[PDB]
């Protein structure tokens, strides 16, 4: 989820 | 276009636009033409306490090693951002399937960063604090276990690595690479990142016969180095969990707690 956000 | 010379480009300039650190820098800042003073040598506890003095200012009842420990996760959780900008610059990797981008990046960043500190690390020590310190490799390999183990497998990697004599240009591809690989363990969209792999190795494989014309040899060396990364992380990523379990206040970064999740 926090790797989901960087990807934004 | 699908282009290989465009691909090259694109995957150098993304790759000088998103990294803080790359080996020409590096290679300025150890001939000391980069600043009017060269880097901080931290080689004890004195100049250790020195350097954190000036160069953060925030941390004294915790223990020397755990304060060298917290230092190693802000500078992984620093690069990982670097690379996931890195990445969203590669051709076709935009384009892919979220949950595939997020696998290539997990089990990509740690082969990736160890690749790259190979170009700050000389025999004696390595750069630190965005070219502002030195840390000597004796003083790493003279801390108590289980943090003096750390760097020591990432030096001896990176004495050969650097031996290869790649630059920056060769480098941008030999990331790309270890990004874009079709057997990470989740990956959905396999025949895909398979494709784009094949072209980065390909414009790789071209780049290092123009680049690189006496050592005929180098691209095979290049491919073992990769699956010799995979195993370096392999071993780091015990030698943390030792780290996790036996160690009070070493508690990793959320960021590098999701990476470390289910790896190997
Ligand atoms: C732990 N760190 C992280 C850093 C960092 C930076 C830039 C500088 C530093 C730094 C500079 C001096 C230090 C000195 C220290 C230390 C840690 C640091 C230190 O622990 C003991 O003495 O960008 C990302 O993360």
């Amino acid at each position: 989820k926090i790797l989901h956000r960087l990807l934004q | 276009t699908a282009d290989l010379k465009s691909l090259a480009k694109r995957i150098y300039e993304a790759y000088l636009k998103n990294f803080n650190m790359n080996k020409v820098k590096a290679r300025v800042i150890l001939s000391g033409k980069a600043s009017n003073n060269p880097p901080f040598v931290i080689h004890d506890m004195e100049t250790l306490c020195m350097a954190e003095k000036t160069l953060v200012a925030k941390i004294q009842n915790k223990e020397a090693e755990v304060r060298i420990f917290h230092c190693c996760q802000c500078t992984s959780v620093e690069t990982v951002t670097e690379l996931t900008e890195f990445a969203k610059a590669i051709p076709g990797f935009a384009n892919l399937d979220l949950n595939d981008q997020v696998t290539l990046l997990k089990y990509g960043v740690y082969e990736a960063i160890f690749a790259m500190l190979s170009s700050v690390m000389n025999k004696d020590g390595m750069l630190v604090a965005y070219g502002n310190g030195f840390i000597t490799r004796e003083f790493l390999k003279s801390l108590r276990k289980p943090f003096c183990d750390i760097m020591e497998p990432k030096f001896d990697f990176a004495m050969k690595f650097n031996a290869l004599e790649l630059d920056d240009s060769d480098i941008s591809l030999f990331v790309a690479a270890i990004i874009c690989c079709g057997d990470r363990p989740g990956l959905l969209n396999v025949g895909h990142i398979e494709k784009m792999q094949e072209g980065i190795v390909h414009v790789l494989r071209l780049h290092l016969q123009s680049n690189h014309p006496d050592d005929i040899f180098l691209f095979p060396k290049l491919l073992q180095k990769m699956a010799d990364l995979r195993q370096l992380v392999t071993e780091h990523a015990q030698l943390v969990q030792i780290i996790k379990k036996t160690e009070s206040d070493a508690a990793l970064h959320p960021l590098l707690q999701e990476i470390y999740r289910d790896m190997y």
